[PDB]
């Protein structure tokens, strides 16, 4: 602006503004502030008209892609786009960020939260937490079961350390387990400082059986069943991660009543959260 | 911090040397005669046509009704005089074109035999240019060659 | 607070200082843009940062 | 130094529409632009006759 | 703006006339090589000619406008940098008072 | 660059190597006129520029309205009034350094220090 | 970079040169064409010691041009290899004599075995124009940049490991991936088309995901992984990327009235 | 020197009503010049009687402007130049 | 130096190749694949320093298990070229060298290109087919990149199985193109379908299928 000499790059010349809307603007400043204020408006105007048009196009592209009654995603013609919808066949609305408590932290803490020992002593389960605990100590039919599952969670860690390569420990997932735990606690009053009435065999098997009933896919063909293992592959990895025996016993301290009502629920809500078919 | 107007109440209240004579040349000779001004572009110091070459030869080188466009006479006359003026030998050659920029306000002081002078208006000026001196011309000979 | 207005002005000041300082550094021919951007463009990022951060 | 002109008054860089905004120097420019459009369909009394 | 009007322009003849009688040598006679620093003089995009001392020339033009002799619509720019003097008498330009 | 023009033709004097004398001439490709080679150079490209950065400098330079001001002396006159501006090479990547001009003797002097 | 030589600055610098396009003209100062009648003794005084100490039949049109120290240092080079290139570029026909690294005046000249001066002009052009001196085509401003890469600590946690990253502008995916010292398994390109043609549709699709999820992430909002993942899997169903345009899918046999 | 900005406001001009009517008038005046000439040509070419009112069709202009105001059509070749005035409120 | 730069680039390319045919199914011991640069030099660089592409090419035979799933898979030869551009007559030796040996298919690895006419000589021995590769492209095993999920051929029988489990025609599958590298890396053919194990974040594992067009 001519009210200045040339080569004057000074902040106030090139268009700083160092008052604030309270104490008014000085002609040069005011003019300047018009400049940017318009620039937004132009941008707003176009950035809509590009958006409105753009968005319209994508509508016609993905115009009729539907989920047919096999959880596979093909246009009118039938050209299969996605073999399992969204790659895991869960509807959108029933997702929540939840935490993958097997992938963060150290092995040390990992063990510490998970590693249960009966023959030896190192991470000895304290028998008080449940009835059988006293005579459990040093048994063998069970100790193996620990070694079995605890192996698996590690095989879930190598698995997940890979899958997410940056150790992100939160993801969208179907049914929020966390609340299911809490509802339980606050519907049978986990009266702490007590032995519970759940056996190690109560825990692991009922879980095993649980996983077998999150039927995303209904077939019986080694094709269909394959996807099933690879549908819930993650959502299981969480579930086991949560319901590690120690955790359930040591912290959540469920009863029989709590535990079955829980599992029966996780089934139910999951089945809701299945992507519906016929949804465009 | 207000708006005040009646200050009309205030404002109406606050209110050696050598002579060399001249002569406008007789007019009859002008009436019969046309003279004009030569200019050259030779960049030669004087280029006196005396030392140019001889000889010198300077010269220019029933139905129904209809609509005629309209022009002023001097333009038609001068347009008609499109034949460029050419002085020759039979050896070098000179041609020029009209300039129309500086023919208006121009009177000449003929240094007569006397120290006096006469004043003579300017009719035309021309700009003769030497040409064909190194005599290369390829009218369509380099033209068709050009497209290469 | 009438006082904290003072400090705003101080923060305004340091900027201009932080702005004026930089400027001569370029005119002294004594500026290095790091590898990738010209003298002037680096001069810009040098400045405009100083302004936004000061305002902020 | 070498001033050769002084503005008559800077508030004379506004259109008809703008100089009806009070304190157009305290607002956020697009507001003004919005205001500019709006009076033109403010009702009033357009012409006394 | 409030304080804007438009040049409804005029004839440029009297203007040219002035510079003619005022040292604006005709163009045709321009010989640059020997007159390196002539200031070009334009009118309405018509480069009429050149000049050797524009400084006085300019101010003379100013007063001659401010006298009201030249019409005030006339806008005269002296690009001191480019030895170019520009002048416009055009109908359709936009100007304001200072 | 810096190439002569014919005489009595005034046309550009192109290089013509003399093979006999083992040297270069310069001719009017319009006429006969030719002339020898006075500088063993022929051409040059000179990609870089630090030329002209003082354009517009006139002994009438101060009369400009809007070059702002300072006080440094003439490195010759010791005359401490002068006016400044920036590199006339209004190229992109040019540096900022400021060109000053004495107003006693128009003495040019810039403001960079790394090389005078 | 190489995972061993990851966050290793020198290594980063060692590659840093290796890929940045370096044309001849990018660095040369000024070129003067000339006349030295003698094929042996150079007209200008100075170059002679560079003649004999090379000279310890030819054309006289002695082309001269100059390098800057700094940029010849910025892209650290020597002018032997340059000519060795230049010689191998043409032949052993153009006799190229280079001032040495010890020389303050980085000057290099040549001569050849109508008017030769004009080919030289053609000749000196290509030299400046199309002779890269090193670094891949189309690639300039090998811009360093430091990042954190959450590696697992040897303990079980992650830690924000710092490291050096080679930014760039231009894309020659093919060559760069083949450069020694880099890590090909993890090469990411701003434009995905290359990726497809270089790494096949499934990478491209995956790369396309990367490219979309950025845009939303840049903004700040979040959209379910479902949706973009669905869209991305439309375009690449026909095999090979597909625009979403007139020419994208209306060029598919997908119902007329649609 | 830099590339010219084509938007520096000084390089603009505002063809206000005056110059705009000129365009409209000037061209429309041609349509007069041609026509009389045409009729003039005919009457002689057939020795008819030279009458003025047939010779000049006045509508040629009056109809031209009145239309070309009434709609911003300006020939076609241009529109958006004439509006109804906006008498909402004084400032409008 | 540049020869030395070459040698690695050859060394790499060789190593890459081993893996290629290691993945169509053939029998190549892990260590063999992974001889360091040094051995490569002594084994195939001559005395002075040149490597012999002529005695560095070789034959392949599927692992028996490869044979097990696909009865057709036959021995396989691979060839490089010493000509930095490939004469027809030179590859005339090749195809008939195949024909004598009768590999079921065989794969050429030029360094720049071939006399165009010889590619006319290529699709010439049905059933036995030829695969041709820039040495240069083979420098980096694109498969090894992050974004290359696994792929596998299928027994037609498996592919046969698939549709009848989803009730599909071959046509409305998602596709790849024979042009696409991963095809070329696998040597795909019209209608060869590919299970693509993909490590997909919303289920950990997602698998897809394309049909080589
Ligand atoms: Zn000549
Ligand atoms: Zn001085």
């Amino acid at each position: 602006l001519p009210h200045f000499s040339k080569d004057d790059y000074s902040p106030e010349s090139k268009g700083f503004v160092e008052n604030s809307y309270l104490r008014g603007l000085t002609p040069q400043e005011f003019f300047f502030h018009a400049m940017g204020g318009r620039e937004g408006l132009i941008d707003t105007a176009v950035k809509t008209a590009e958006t409105g048009y753009i968005q319209r196009r994508l509508v016609k592209a993905l115009e009729d892609i539907m989920v047919h009654y096999d959880n596979t995603t093909r246009n009118s013609l039938g050209n299969v786009i996605q073999f399992i919808y969204g790659e895991d066949g869960m509807d959108a609305a029933h997702i929540e960020k939840q935490s993958l408590d097997t992938i963060g932290g150290s092995d040390a803490a990992f063990e510490k939260r998970y590693r249960v020992d009966l023959l030896n002593t190192d991470h000895t389960l304290d028998p008080s937490l449940l009835e059988s605990g006293s005579e459990i100590l040093g048994d063998l039919k069970l100790q193996v079961l620990l070694d079995e599952e605890y192996k698996q969670l590690v095989k879930d860690r190598k698995f997940l350390r890979e899958v997410f390569v940056d150790g992100e420990a939160n993801w969208p997932l179907p049914v929020n387990i966390r609340r299911i735990i809490q509802n339980a606690q606050q519907t049978f009053h986990i009266d702490h400082t007590k032995p519970s009435d759940l056996t190690i065999k109560d825990i692991v098997l009922g879980v095993k059986d649980l996983q077998e009933n999150l039927l995303v896919l209904r077939g019986k063909n080694e094709i269909i069943q394959n996807a099933q293992r690879d549908a819930v592959t993650l959502f299981c990895c969480l579930l086991r991660s949560r319901l590690a025996t120690r955790r359930v016993l040591q912290e959540y301290r469920l009863t029989k009543q709590a535990f079955d009502w829980v599992l029966s629920n996780i089934e139910a809500q999951f089945l809701r959260s299945v992507v519906h078919p016929g949804e465009m | 911090f207000i708006k005040r107007d009646r200050m009309r109440r205030n404002f109406l209240r606050m209110r050696e040397y050598n002579e060399f004579p001249l002569r406008a040349i007789p007019k009859e000779d002008l009436e019969n005669m046309r003279t004009h001004l030569l200019k050259f572009q030779s960049k030669k110091k004087i280029n006196p046509v005396t030392d140019f070459h001889l000889p010198v030869r300077l010269h220019r080188k029933r139905k129904t009704r209809q609509l005629k466009v309209l022009d002023e006479n001097a333009k038609k006359l001068r347009f008609e005089e499109f034949y460029p003026w050419v002085m020759e030998d039979f050896y070098n050659t000179w041609v020029g074109s009209y300039e129309a920029g500086n023919s208006d306000s121009y009177v000449l002081l003929s240094v007569e035999d006397d120290g006096s002078f006469t004043m003579i208006p300017a009719d035309k000026v021309y700009k003769f240019t030497a040409r064909n001196k190194y005599a290369t011309l390829t009218i369509d000979e380099a033209e068709k060659r050009m497209d290469k | 607070d009438g006082p904290t207005m003072r400090e705003i002005t101080e923060t305004i000041a340091e900027a201009k200082k932080k702005v004026l300082d930089v400027t001569k550094e370029a005119q002294a021919n004594l500026l290095t843009a790091k590898h990738g951007m010209t003298l002037r463009e680096s001069f810009e990022d040098n400045v405009v940062r100083f302004l936004n951060e000061a305002r902020d | 130094t070498t001033f050769t002109h002084c503005e008559i008054h800077p508030s004379m860089i506004l259109g008809v529409a703008a100089s009806i905004i009070p304190f157009p120097d305290h607002n956020q420019s697009p507001r003004n632009t919005y205001q500019s459009a709006m009076g033109k369909q403010a009702m009033g009394v357009f012409l006394t006759n | 703006s409030l304080m804007s009007c438009i040049s409804v322009g005029t004839d440029p003849m009297p203007i040219i006339t002035f510079l003619s009688e005022w040292g604006m040598e005709p163009l045709e006679d321009y010989v640059p090589h020997q007159s390196p620093d002539a200031t070009r003089v334009f009118v309405n995009g018509v480069w009429h000619g050149v000049h050797r001392n524009p400084a006085r020339l300019m101010e003379t033009l100013r007063t001659l406008r401010r006298k009201g002799d030249i019409n005030p619509e006339v806008s005269m720019i002296r690009d001191i940098r480019e030895k170019e003097l520009k002048i416009f008498t055009d109908a359709g330009r936009v100007y304001r008072p200072l | 660059t810096t190439f002569r023009f014919c005489r009595d033709c005034n046309n550009m004097l192109y290089p013509r190597e003399d093979k006999e004398n083992n040297r270069l001439l310069f001719e009017c490709r319009t006429c006969s006129y030719v002339e020898e080679a006075g500088s063993p150079l022929v051409y040059r490209h000179e990609l870089i520029t630090n030329i002209g950065e003082t354009a517009g400098v006139v002994q009438d330079i101060g009369s400009d309205p809007t070059l702002p001001r300072s006080d440094r002396e003439c490195p010759k006159c010791h005359s401490r009034e002068n006016v400044f501006f920036q590199s006339q090479q209004r190229r992109k990547d040019t540096s900022m350094v400021l060109f000053f001009v004495c107003l006693s003797c128009s003495h040019i002097f810039t403001s960079d220090q790394k090389n005078k | 970079l190489e995972p061993g030589h990851a966050a290793d600055q020198e290594q980063a610098k060692l590659i840093r040169s290796a890929i940045e396009h370096t044309t001849l003209k990018s660095v040369t100062i000024a070129s003067e064409i000339y006349y030295d009648p003698d094929p042996r003794s150079t007209v200008i005084p100075e170059d002679e010691e560079i003649i004999q100490l090379h000279f310890s039949q030819q054309s006289p049109w002695l082309l001269r041009l100059e390098l800057d120290r700094a940029a010849m240092n910025d892209k650290d080079l020597t002018m032997g290899q340059v000519g060795e290139r230049i010689k191998q570029t043409f032949k052993n026909d153009l006799f190229v004599i280079w001032s040495e690294d010890n020389d303050e005046k980085l000057i290099i000249r040549c001569r050849v075995v109508a008017e030769e001066d004009h080919m030289l002009k053609k000749i000196e052009n290509t030299m400046l124009e199309n002779i890269t001196l090193r670094g891949v085509e189309n690639i300039e401003r090998v811009v360093m940049m430091k990042y954190d890469r959450k590696v697992p600590s040897p303990t079980g946690e992650y830690v924000k490991e710092p490291e050096w990253v080679l930014e760039t502008d231009g894309v020659n995916l093919s060559e760069v991936m083949t450069v020694p010292g880099i890590d090909p398994t993890r090469i990411y390109t701003n434009s995905f088309i290359d990726i497809m043609e270089v790494l096949g549709i499934e990478a491209g699709r995956a790369a396309l995901y990367k490219e979309v999820y950025n845009v939303i992430a840049s903004d700040g909002s979040y959209v379910n992984y479902r949706h973009m993942a669905l869209l991305v899997d439309v375009m690449t169903t026909q095999g090979g990327l597909t625009s979403v345009t007139r020419h994208g899918f209306n060029r598919s046999n997908t119902g007329a009235l649609m | 020197k830099d590339q010219d900005d084509r938007d520096h406001f000084g390089k603009k001009r505002l063809d206000l009503a005056g110059p705009l009517l000129a365009q409209l008038f000037k061209t429309l005046f041609k349509k007069l010049t041609k026509d009389i000439f045409r009729y003039m040509q005919r009457t002689v070419e057939e020795a008819h009687d030279f009458n003025m009112k047939l010779a000049i069709n006045a509508k040629t202009i009056t109809s031209g402007l009145k239309y070309a105001l009434a709609t911003g059509n300006w020939g076609s070749s241009r529109a958006g130049v004439s509006q109804v005035l906006n008498r909402y409120t004084y400032s409008s | 130096q540049e020869n030395e730069r070459n040698i690695s680039r050859l060394w790499r390319a060789f190593r890459t190749v081993k893996e290629m045919v290691k993945d169509r199914g053939y029998f190549i011991t892990q260590e063999e694949v992974e001889l360091p640069l040094e051995d490569f030099k002594a084994k195939y660089c001559d005395s002075m320093g040149r490597p012999q592409r002529k005695m560095m090419s070789f034959q392949a035979n599927p692992t028996e298990e490869s044979i097990s799933k696909f009865p057709d898979m036959g021995s396989l030869w691979v060839e490089f070229c010493d000509e930095p551009s490939v004469g027809v007559k030179t590859m005339k030796t090749f195809v008939i060298h195949i024909q004598e040996k009768n590999f079921q298919t065989g794969i050429f690895v030029y360094q720049n290109n071939i006399t165009p006419s010889a590619m006319k000589l290529v699709p010439s021995i049905p059933p036995a087919t030829i695969e041709t590769f820039n040495e240069a492209a083979l420098v980096v095993n694109i498969t090894h990149h992050e974004l290359v999920p696994k792929h596998i051929r299928l027994s037609s029988d498996e592919k046969r199985e698939l549709l009848k489990r989803y009730r599909l025609k071959e046509s409305q599958l998602p596709r790849i193109q024979r042009a696409d590298p991963v095809a070329l890396y696998l040597g795909l053919k019209r209608g060869e379908v590919v299970k693509i194990i993909r490590k997909s974040e919303t289920s950990g594992r997602y698998a897809s299928y394309r049909i080589c067009m």
